[PDB]
């Protein structure tokens, strides 16, 4: 009833082989075009000016860091990180008690830091080791004396602190830096804070946070520091505000299972083709079927996206599963049927003899698959009402295509064979396009002297992630010297 | 005696082989669900991979060996060995599906129980409709899945799992399908591996 159709189809293919090759290859390129390359202004780093304003994007809290340095004469006695560090903090505690109790005509009359300071006591479980190091009353200010719970008497009354501050340095080179370097700020290795005689530059890093900035406060504060600091520096700059971008790191283990899949997939291939290494012909023969089904799914992706109906999915994590489901027996069931045919001339007749006979079964298998997938789409679950469409398109494409490209490859192949090279070259090119869309599996793989991190760590400690948000820093200096 | 000893070789050889396999799987598959453990002293890489302890993977693979040495010998002793699709490729298809489903184990959220029945019945049934039409392996995988379900559901009553919430239905609805699939996969593995010689 119908084998006449596929019969004439073999008459048509070998008659007009190469134009069909062109149609299919160029539609392949039309679909594999966008994927491997393809009301907010710029979420990424966009620094404008300190005298300016933000992008007005919340969740984005900006912290201000203060740098201060102490010097003793190139000649002195009893140079230990205890005494040379204490008097710095002798002044630090006074400064802390000034700022925390900063009385001044701010926007709210006699206002202090607390009125706008990030007030929150969200102490998370793992804070056990430091149940006495971070403020929990209602203030967000970090200093090394925080360890001493804002007690300078204990500080300048204790017997020793170097070991005590060491008390929480676990090991070396850990992505989670510390708490010590934090309330020091100055990295003892980059800042160069080491117990060196006649060459010592101890420094203390201070931190603060807020929601809205009001320089009416901070400029006037700095009026106090011009007298308090009184050091010899020209640093002043002007107005430049920096907005660090919060990048989120996908670990490695999070990545493993995906790759496992691809491994499995390659095995599905080598094993298919060992069925074909039997018959007298070259390896590239197998190649023809490999590139095709794949090129179809790839092709399918292109027509599945641009219509606008894959708003929640990628291919690198699904694409294999199709190559798993629909499979390749749907092209070798007929291949063996072809080579099994008599050795006659005008292959146009041999293929129209065998392919014509297997047409019935191929259509039955197709209708089976479509019954399956139509059942799925009939379900109201949305994520499956997505994947089913990837499927149906890949399937109809594999079918409406294979009879065109692979069929013609076989034609020219047995032509050159029983007789004795755009074919193999176009095949290699299709395989290059395939390996390219494969290397394009990344679609699912998706001041500054400070460390790479420890900025989000703070917020990580309070059921708050700053990866989406941005942070900004501005700086001031206050240094000292004596013998 | 060297001949029957070479037989015993082949036998427990294949068992160790697929034991390593069951392990590889359980590792990868535990690692699939991505927990957000913010805690201080973040996890070292290998600890993120080699999770739990020596308790899990040896048992998982022991189960695999049990299965792979069970399904072929039963049909060796009862009837005739299997021949439906028995070439590695279909085995790999089954494995990939077993992986995909478990990857669908967490990243869905259902409307109603009827949707889960209507779909999982068909899914499990198909995974036997396609790679093994033996009624034996069917009635055996169903059984061992039943029993894995029960053992789990009563051990955590002492406590290994350590979860307790309205989600008590996940186990009563989802996992037995997993273990069903696993028995069948491992069976096709054992067949394709034993009928080498
Ligand atoms: C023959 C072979 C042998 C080997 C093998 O094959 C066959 O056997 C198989 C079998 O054996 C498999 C195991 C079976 C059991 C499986 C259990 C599974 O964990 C479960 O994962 C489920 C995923 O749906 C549930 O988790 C919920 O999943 C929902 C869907 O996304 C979430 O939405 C919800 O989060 C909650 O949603 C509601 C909100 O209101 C809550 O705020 C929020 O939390 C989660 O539920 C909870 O979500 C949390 C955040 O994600 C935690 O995950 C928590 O877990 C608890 O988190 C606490 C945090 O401190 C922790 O202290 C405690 O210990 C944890 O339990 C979890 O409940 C469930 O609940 C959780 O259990 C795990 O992924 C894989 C698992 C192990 C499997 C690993 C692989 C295996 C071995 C297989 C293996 C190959
Ligand atoms: C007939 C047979 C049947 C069997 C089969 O053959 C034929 O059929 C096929 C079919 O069955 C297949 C499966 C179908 C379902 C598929 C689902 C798919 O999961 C998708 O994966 C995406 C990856 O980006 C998204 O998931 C995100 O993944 C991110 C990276 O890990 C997470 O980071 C994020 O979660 C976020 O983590 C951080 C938290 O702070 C956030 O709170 C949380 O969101 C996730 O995104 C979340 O993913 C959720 C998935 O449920 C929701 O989408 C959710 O959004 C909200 O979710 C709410 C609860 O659901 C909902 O109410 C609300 O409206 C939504 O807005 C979304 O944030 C997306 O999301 C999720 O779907 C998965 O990759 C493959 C999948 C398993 C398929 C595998 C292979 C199959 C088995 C095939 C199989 C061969
Ligand atoms: C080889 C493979 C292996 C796997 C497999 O194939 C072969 O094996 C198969 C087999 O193994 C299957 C399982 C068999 C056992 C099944 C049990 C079944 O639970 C029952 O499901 C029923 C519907 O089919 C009812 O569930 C109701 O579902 C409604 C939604 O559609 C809810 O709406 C209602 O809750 C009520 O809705 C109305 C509100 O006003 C109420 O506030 C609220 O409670 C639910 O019913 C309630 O569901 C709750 C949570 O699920 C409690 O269970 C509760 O318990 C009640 O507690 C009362 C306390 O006083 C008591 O009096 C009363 O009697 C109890 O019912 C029960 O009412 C019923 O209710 C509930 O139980 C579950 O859906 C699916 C189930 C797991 C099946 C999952 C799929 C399987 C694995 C199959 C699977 C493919
Ligand atoms: C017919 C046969 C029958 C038998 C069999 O074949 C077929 O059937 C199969 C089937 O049945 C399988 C089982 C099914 C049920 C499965 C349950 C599963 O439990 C889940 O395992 C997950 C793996 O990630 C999660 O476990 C957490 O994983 C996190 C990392 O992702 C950890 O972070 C956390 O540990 C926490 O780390 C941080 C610390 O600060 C916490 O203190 C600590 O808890 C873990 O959760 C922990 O898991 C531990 C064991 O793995 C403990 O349970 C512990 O709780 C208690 O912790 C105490 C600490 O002092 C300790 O003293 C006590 O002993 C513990 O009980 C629990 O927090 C999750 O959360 C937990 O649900 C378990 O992994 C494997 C499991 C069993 C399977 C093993 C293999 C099987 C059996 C197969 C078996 C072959
Ligand atoms: C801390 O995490 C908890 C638990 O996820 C969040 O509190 C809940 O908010 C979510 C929805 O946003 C719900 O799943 C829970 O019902 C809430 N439970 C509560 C309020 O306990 C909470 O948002 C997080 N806290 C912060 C500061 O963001």
């Amino acid at each position: 009833k119908i084998s006449r159709a596929f019969y004439n189809h073999g008459l048509l293919c070998a008659s007009y082989p190469i134009p069909i090759i062109l149609f299919t290859g160029f539609c392949i390129l039309a679909c594999c075009y966008p994927l491997l390359k393809l009301v907010d202004s710029d979420r990424k780093q966009g620094e404008p000016t300190e005298q300016p304003e933000w992008y007005v994007g919340a969740p984005v809290a900006y912290v201000q860091q203060i740098f201060v340095k102490s010097s003793v004469f190139p000649w002195h006695k009893n140079l230990l990180a205890v005494d040379v560090f204490r008097s710095p903090l002798s002044r630090a505690f006074q400064l802390v008690e000034e700022i925390r109790n900063h009385v001044l005509r701010d926007s709210s009359g006699i206002r202090s830091l607390e009125e706008l300071c990030l007030q929150v006591t969200d102490l998370l479980p793992g804070l056990r080791k430091l149940r006495n190091l971070l403020p929990e009353h209602g203030c967000l200010l970090l200093s090394p004396g925080n360890f001493w719970q804002n007690d300078w008497e204990r500080f300048h009354a204790d017997p020793d602190i170097i070991g005590t501050i060491h008390q929480h340095e676990p090991k070396t080179l850990q992505t989670s830096a510390t708490l010590k370097d934090l309330l020091f700020g100055v990295p003892g290795k980059y800042s160069g804070v080491s117990l060196y005689t006649r060459k010592r530059m101890v420094s203390y890093t201070i931190t603060l946070v807020f929601q809205h900035y009001h320089a009416k406060f901070l400029g006037s504060l700095r009026a106090r520091l011009m007298l308090l600091h009184p050091s010899p520096n020209c640093s002043l700059r002007a107005e430049s505000l920096v907005h660090v971008h919060f990048k989120e790191e996908i670990g490695v283990a999070e990545l493993i299972p995906l790759v496992t899949t691809y491994i499995i997939l390659f095995a599905y291939i080598y094993f298919s083709t060992r069925k074909i290494d039997m018959v007298k012909s070259k390896w590239g023969l197998a190649l023809a079927a490999v590139v095709t089904v794949l090129s179809s799914l790839l092709m399918s992706v292109g027509l599945c996206t641009l219509f606008g109906l894959t708003p929640t999915l990628n291919g690198g994590e699904i694409f294999p599963y199709l190559v798993v489901v629909i499979g390749l027996e749907n092209v070798l069931v007929l291949t063996k049927s072809v080579v099994s045919t008599p050795v006659d001339l005008e292959v146009k007749l041999r293929i129209a003899q065998g392919l014509s006979s297997e047409s019935w079964s191929i259509m039955k298998n197709m209708a089976t698959e479509l019954g399956i997938i139509l059942i799925g789409y009939f379900t109201l679950v949305p994520a499956i009402q997505e994947f089913c469409l990837f499927a149906v398109v890949g399937l109809v494409s594999d079918f409406f295509l294979q009879m065109l490209f692979f069929t013609t490859v076989l034609s020219i192949d047995i032509r050159r064979m029983e007789l004795a090279r755009l074919a193999q070259r176009l095949i290699m090119a299709g395989t290059v396009v395939w390996i390219g869309i494969l290397v394009y599996t990344d679609p699912a793989g998706l001041w500054r002297k400070l460390s790479f991190r420890h900025w989000p760590t703070l917020f990580s400690y309070y059921n708050i992630t700053l990866a989406k948000r941005y942070i900004s820093l501005l700086p001031v200096i206050p240094v000292t010297l004596r013998l | 005696i060297s001949s029957v000893t070479s037989q015993s070789v082949n036998l427990m050889i294949r068992g160790v082989v697929l034991f390593f396999i069951g392990v590889f799987l359980a590792l990868v598959l535990n690692l699939l669900q991505i927990q957000r453990n913010v805690t201080l002293f973040p996890p070292d890489v290998i600890a993120s991979i080699f999770s739990s302890a020596w308790w899990v993977p040896p048992c998982c693979g022991t189960a695999s060996a049990v299965i792979g040495l069970l399904y072929p010998s039963i049909d060796r002793h009862l009837g005739e060995p299997h021949k439906f699709k028995r070439e590695w490729s279909s085995v790999m298809r089954c494995v990939a599906v077993f992986v995909g489903i478990n990857h669908a184990s967490a990243k869905v959220d259902f409307d109603n129980n009827i949707q889960l029945s209507l779909t999982l019945a068909a899914l499990s049934i198909g995974l036997w409709w396609t790679f093994d039409r033996s009624r034996s392996g069917f009635g055996l995988g169903v059984g061992i899945a039943f029993l894995a379900t029960v053992v789990t559901q009563l051990l955590v009553y002492n406590g290994v799992y350590q979860y307790t919430s309205p989600d008590f239905l996940y186990v009563r609805s989802w996992l037995p399908c997993i273990f069903f699939a696993g028995g069948i996969t491992m069976g096709n593995i054992g067949r394709q591996l034993a009928m080498y010689e």
